[PDB]
């Protein structure tokens, strides 16, 4: 039996850690939802 | 139970100690989060039950008590914000300009931040605060490293 726990609010956070990079990959989507990469 | 707007862990007893297998977004009284995360199961919040409404394995997606509310999008420029929620630690926003999901369907936005998988169905927000959708369904690139798409629903 799994249950929730509230972890925060939902809010923008100026002055928030700005990190990771923004790549463009090819990518296909199988019927059981799994992203995989076309290469 | 708690119906308050937010975001929430998703936790199990059914392994070692209480272990969080997810997150998700509660918003109008619907709960949302990653299909993966609870496979369609019920979830308990305090002595309230919340029941699957409507789900989709292919969009890995689920709402609970009600149908899926969230329906803001990424706008294709902007930063964003992914607001994690990893096991054992204190939500923590971080802000990141996404990538690109490439599809014979169409372009998704991805973003490249590497947490461990208990934190699938951390939301991504756009400026205003609106969720875009939700972390947790993606790819591992060459170097290892983990992608994962801005996974939204449709309204009705
Ligand atoms: C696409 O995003 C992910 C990530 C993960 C966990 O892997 C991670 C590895 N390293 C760091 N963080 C996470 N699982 C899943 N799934 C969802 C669909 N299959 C069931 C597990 N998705």
């Amino acid at each position: 039996d799994m249950y929730i726990e509230r972890a925060g609010d939902i809010t923008w956070e100026k002055d928030a850690e700005v990190t990771g990079n923004s790549p463009r990959l090819d990518v296909a989507l199988d019927e059981s939802g799994d992203f995989s990469l076309v290469e | 139970g708690e119906t308050t707007d937010g975001v929430y862990r998703v936790m199990t007893r059914r392994l070692l100690g209480s272990t969080q297998v997810g997150v998700g977004v509660m918003q109008e009284g619907v709960f949302h989060t990653m299909w993966h995360v609870t496979k369609g199961a019920a979830l308990r919040s305090g002595e309230g039950r919340l029941d699957p409404y409507w789900g989709d394995v292919k969009q890995d997606l689920v709402s609970y008590c009600g149908p899926w509310k969230l329906d803001a999008a990424w706008d294709g420029l902007s930063e964003v914000q992914l607001l994690a929620v990893p096991p054992g630690e204190r939500a923590k926003n971080i802000q990141t300009l996404p990538g690109i999901f490439k599809t014979k369907d169409g372009d998704i936005g991805a973003v490249a931040l590497d947490y461990p998988a208990g934190t699938s169905g951390s939301p991504i927000l756009d400026k205003c605060g609106r969720v875009i959708g939700l972390y947790g369904n993606g790819v591992v690139i060459k170097n290892g490293s983990y992608v994962s798409a801005i996974t939204q629903g449709k309204r009705e």
